[PDB]
Formats: structure tokens, C-alpha cells, sequence
């Protein structure tokens, strides 16, 4: 199971990855609290669309010359490749969840991505911020603490998966500062 | 000034070799002439790779965890306005 | 058969040629390890961009001065030519590597090339370094020894077209020099 994940991300063929009862019993073996882990990543994917919107439109509103002519969320163009950049950014970070390790991340998405936007004229300080308000989302689903949305879990405590995301999400910032 | 070597009308045009391989009896190989298109950024995000992020998609339902599933995929991405 | 994909070549056209089963048996009977060859190009078209960028990438980070100011490599539009000029010479090196025959890439593209080189400014050592960079990447993925990613072949040796493709890039430099 491990191994076909990996060859996945390895090959980047866009084809999925699928698994038995026994395969998912090797995957949980491996993983540390696998069960509270799987329904960390469940509380995200499950609201991935409605956390890059609402991110992003959180960032225009605090910034509104990002929709004013020049600029860099000006023309649908380029407000939907914002929103492309939102959740991919928000996908890396969960595939680090569940892998419990940051280098995917570092490694596919966040190496040369200062670099890029430096040289397209995106602008970082933004970027920091829509990172920043899908980082409190995400802390948000991971705890159920969400103002208008509940989802189902069994009793107990999740606070060091929480943790664990605001850890993944501080390193975007840090790539592009 | 180029235009001895490579004159305009030809200027950055190089051959592509495509494979139809699947280990089936309709398999073929195929070769095209083509213009060279590429960007700046691409130093970091190669065209193979660019735009393409974890999917990630967890089936579970209460107390049925022998009917639990998670798939991972890679596909190219349009966040939705 | 060869002379039907150099035909395509002679005319430039753009309009795509194709051979399957007794064509394509033609091809692998006339062309020496055919069934090993069309897997060692199989295996550099199917990494061709990744290869290019990563190498391009590979010339810069061991000389930035190419993207300072006054550099070749400085502004966007530098810099989306020189990652195009990479894509050109391995295309003309996978279909040398496809014919078991240099000429195309020695008629068709290093032909004229040190001088147009030279008349535009681009620097000819670093261009070696690209090239020594992709003849790198050519022999890992064709021997299957590559670190960052496996590729399934069935079992034998492939150490001549190896040193088959080792000559074509070394061709690159040779022309430049
Ligand atoms: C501009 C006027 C502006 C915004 C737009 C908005 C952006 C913003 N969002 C948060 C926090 C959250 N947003 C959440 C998103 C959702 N909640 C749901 O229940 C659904 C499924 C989803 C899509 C609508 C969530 C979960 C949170 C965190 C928990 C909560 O309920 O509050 C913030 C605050 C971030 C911070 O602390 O800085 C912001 C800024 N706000 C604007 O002002
Ligand atoms: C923090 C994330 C949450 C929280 C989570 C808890 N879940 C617990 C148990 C549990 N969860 C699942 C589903 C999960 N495991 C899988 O294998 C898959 C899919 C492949 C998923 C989505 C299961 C099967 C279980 C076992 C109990 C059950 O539901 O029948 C749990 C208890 C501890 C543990 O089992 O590790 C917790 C704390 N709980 C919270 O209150 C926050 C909000
Ligand atoms: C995209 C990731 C491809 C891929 C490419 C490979 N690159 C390989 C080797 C290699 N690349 C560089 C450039 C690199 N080194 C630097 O110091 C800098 C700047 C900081 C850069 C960007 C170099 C120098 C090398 C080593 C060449 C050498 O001197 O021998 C390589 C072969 C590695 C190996 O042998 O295992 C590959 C295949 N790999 C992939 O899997 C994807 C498709
Ligand atoms: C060195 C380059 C490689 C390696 C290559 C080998 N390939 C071998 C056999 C083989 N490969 C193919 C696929 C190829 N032929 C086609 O017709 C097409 C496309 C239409 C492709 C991509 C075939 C059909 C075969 C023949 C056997 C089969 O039916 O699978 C092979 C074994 C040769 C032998 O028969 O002794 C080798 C060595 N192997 C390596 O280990 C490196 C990485
Ligand atoms: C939204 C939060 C930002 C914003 C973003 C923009 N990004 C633009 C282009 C762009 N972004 C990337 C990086 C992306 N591609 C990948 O492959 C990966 C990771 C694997 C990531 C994170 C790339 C490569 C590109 C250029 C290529 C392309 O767009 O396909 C962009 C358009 C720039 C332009 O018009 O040229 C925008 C608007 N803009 C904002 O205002 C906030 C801060
Ligand atoms: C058929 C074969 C064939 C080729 C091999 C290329 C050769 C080629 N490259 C460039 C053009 C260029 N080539 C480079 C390349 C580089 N700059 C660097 O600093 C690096 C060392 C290097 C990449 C590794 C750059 C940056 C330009 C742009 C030059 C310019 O704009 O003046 C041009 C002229 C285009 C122009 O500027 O108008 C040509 C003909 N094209 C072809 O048609």
C-alpha cells in the first residue's frame, strides 16, 4: 500500500492509487494513530473547496487593490489560477499529514516556489495571509471547533494532529517569505 | 544576427517521438515535427509535473471500519470560483 | 522504415507519422536491440521535461551570475529561451538514440551552432554543463539506476546503449567547444 502511494507521487501519472481491508491494516501498522489521523485528513478534504474561497476572498477583502485593474487577482484569469494555487498548496499540506512528514511538501511544492512568484510578480505577503486563514480552518475541522459547520468523530482528544497542521502550514510561510 | 544557421521560417522547430505501449497487439511508436513551447518558470515546475497536487479521497461510516477505503491520485487542478 | 520517420524530418510539416506491426517489425529487425532501444528512448521521452528543467536548473544554481542583471539567463524572456534550447537538443539526441544515428542531430541542430552561440552571447561552457547534466540523467534512467525514480523493464544488460547515448551528448559539447 505504502509503496503504490509513493509510486504515485514518484511517477505524477494521474492515475489512483486503491485499497483492500488488509491493505489498509499495513497502512494504519505504519502510520502513527492512523484511525485519528485518517479522520484529521477526512475533516479537511471533505471541506477543501469551501477553505480555498473562503481563503482566498478573506485575502481580497483585507487587500482590495488585489481586484482593482494591475491587480494580481485582477481578470477571472487570474482569480482562478489564485484559487489553483490555494488548493494545491492546501493538498501538499494534507498528503504531509498523512504521511506525518513534511518533505513532500518541501519538496514537490514549496522548492522554487519564492522563486516562481518572485519572478511572475505574486504577491508573497497575500499569499502569507490566504495560507494563514486555511491553517486556522484546517486547526478548525481537526478539533470540530468550526462556528458553522459540525462533522462526526468518536469522543476524544485530537490536539496534537492539530498541532501537527499548524506546523505544515507555518512551513508555506516560511518558503516564501 | 542568426538567420544563416537558422532562418525563421524553420527557427526552433525539433522533432517528438510518442509511444502507444501498453503491451497490446494495436501498440505503435510515432514521430511528429513540432515548435518548441516552454516558460519561464518551468526550472522548478517541469510541464510533466506542473499544476498537479494530492488528492486524497477516505470512505467511513460508523462502526463499518471492515467497508473503510483511501485513494490517492495526482491529476491537474482548477480551484472553482 | 527509418527513412520514413526521416522523411517526416526532410519535410517539416508538423503532421504526424506512425508504425505499428509489420512496419514496426521492419524497424526493430533493421535497428540493432530494437526491443531495448525503444525502451532506453521510452525511458528519456517519458522524464524529457523534468530532465530539461532540472538540468537548465542545475546550470544556474552552480553559476548564478547567469541571473543577475546582464546575465544570459536574466529577465523571463531569457530565461523561457534557454529552458526551450535544452528541450531542442535532447529532442534531437532521443531521436538520434531512436535512428542508432548522429547525423540528424549533427545536420539538423549542432550544425552552425558554436557560431550562432558565440553571435548571440550565450555562454558555451555553461551550455556544456546543461548537456553533461542530461547525459547524466539519459544513462541513470536507461540502466534503471536513477535515484528518484524506477521505471519496469524486463531483466537483461544495457550498458552499450548506455555508452550509446554517452557519445551523443558528448557530440553536444564537442560542436560547442
Ligand atoms: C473578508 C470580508 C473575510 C472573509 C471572506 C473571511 C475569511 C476568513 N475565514 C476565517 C476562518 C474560518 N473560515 C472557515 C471556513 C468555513 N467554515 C465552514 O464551516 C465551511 C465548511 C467553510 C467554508 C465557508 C472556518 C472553518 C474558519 C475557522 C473556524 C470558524 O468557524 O471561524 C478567518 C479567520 C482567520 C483568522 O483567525 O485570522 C478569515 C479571516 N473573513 C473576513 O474577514
Ligand atoms: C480528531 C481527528 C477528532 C476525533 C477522532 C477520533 N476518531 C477515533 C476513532 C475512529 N475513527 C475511525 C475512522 C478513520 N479510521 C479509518 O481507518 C478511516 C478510513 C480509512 C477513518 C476515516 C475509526 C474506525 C475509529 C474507531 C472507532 C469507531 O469509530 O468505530 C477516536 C478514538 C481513538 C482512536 O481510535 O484512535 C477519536 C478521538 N475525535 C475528536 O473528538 C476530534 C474532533
Ligand atoms: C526531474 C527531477 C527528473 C530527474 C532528474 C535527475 N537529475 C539527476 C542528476 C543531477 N541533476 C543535477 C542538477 C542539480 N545539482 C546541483 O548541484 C544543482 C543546484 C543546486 C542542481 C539543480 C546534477 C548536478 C545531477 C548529477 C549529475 C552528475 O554529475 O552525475 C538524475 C540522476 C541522479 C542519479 O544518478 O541517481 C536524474 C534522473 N529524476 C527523475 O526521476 C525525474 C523524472
Ligand atoms: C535497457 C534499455 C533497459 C532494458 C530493456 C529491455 N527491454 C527488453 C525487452 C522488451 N522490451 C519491450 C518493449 C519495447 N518494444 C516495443 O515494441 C515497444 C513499443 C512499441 C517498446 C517500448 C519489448 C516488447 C521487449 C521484448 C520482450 C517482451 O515481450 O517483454 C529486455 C530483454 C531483452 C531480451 O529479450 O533478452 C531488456 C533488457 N532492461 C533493463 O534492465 C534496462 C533498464
Ligand atoms: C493566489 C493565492 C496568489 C496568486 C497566484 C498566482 N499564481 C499564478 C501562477 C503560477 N503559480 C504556480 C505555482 C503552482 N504550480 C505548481 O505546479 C505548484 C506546485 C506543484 C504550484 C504551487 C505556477 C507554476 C504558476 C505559473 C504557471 C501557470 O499559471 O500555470 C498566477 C498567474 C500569473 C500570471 O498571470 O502570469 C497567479 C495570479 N496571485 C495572487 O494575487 C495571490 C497572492
Ligand atoms: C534546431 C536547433 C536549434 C537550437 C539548438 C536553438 C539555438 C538557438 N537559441 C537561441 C536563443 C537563446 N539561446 C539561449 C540559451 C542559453 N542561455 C544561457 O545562458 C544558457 C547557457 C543557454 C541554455 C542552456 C538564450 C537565453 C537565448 C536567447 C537569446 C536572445 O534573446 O538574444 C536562438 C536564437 C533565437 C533568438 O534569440 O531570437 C537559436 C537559433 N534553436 C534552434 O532552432
Amino acid at each position: 500500500m505504502l509503496d503504490a502511494f509513493s509510486r504515485v507521487v514518484v511517477n505524477s501519472d494521474a492515475k489512483a492509487a486503491y485499497v483492500g481491508g488488509s491493505d489498509l491494516q499495513a497502512l494504519k501498522s505504519f502510520i502513527a494513530d492512523g484511525n485519528k489521523r485518517l479522520d484529521a485528513v477526512n475533516s479537511i478534504v471533505s471541506n477543501a473547496s469551501c477553505m480555498v474561497s473562503d481563503a482566498v476572498s478573506g485575502m481580497i477583502c483585507e487587500n482590495p487593490g488585489l481586484i482593482s485593474p494591475g491587480g494580481n487577482c485582477y481578470t477571472n484569469r487570474r482569480m482562478a489560477a489564485c484559487l489553483r494555487d490555494g488548493e494545491i498548496i492546501l493538498r501538499y499540506v494534507s498528503y504531509a499529514l498523512l504521511a506525518g512528514d513534511a518533505s513532500v511538501l518541501e519538496d514537490r511544492c514549496l522548492n522554487g516556489l519564492k522563486e516562481t512568484y518572485i519572478a511572475l510578480g505574486v504577491p508573497t505577503n497575500s499569499s502569507i495571509r490566504a495560507v494563514s486563514i486555511m491553517k486556522a480552518q484546517a486547526v478548525a475541522f481537526i478539533t470540530n471547533t468550526a462556528t458553522e459547520r459540525k462533522m462526526s468523530f468518536a469522543a476524544g482528544d485530537c490536539t496534537s494532529l492539530a498541532s501537527e497542521v499548524a506546523s505544515y502550514f507555518d512551513r508555506v510561510g516560511a518558503a516564501i517569505s | 544576427l542568426y538567420n544563416k544557421y537558422f532562418s525563421a521560417d524553420r527557427l526552433h522547430k525539433a522533432p517528438e517521438i510518442l509511444f502507444e505501449y501498453n503491451k497490446t497487439k494495436y501498440d505503435r511508436v510515432g514521430v511528429r515535427y513540432t515548435e518548441v513551447t516552454s516558460k519561464a518558470s518551468e526550472r522548478f515546475f517541469p510541464k510533466s509535473r506542473m499544476n498537479r497536487a494530492p488528492v486524497i479521497e477516505i470512505s467511513y461510516r460508523e462502526g463499518a471500519v471492515s467497508t473503510a477505503s483511501v485513494s490517492l491520485s495526482m491529476p491537474e487542478i482548477s480551484g472553482p470560483p
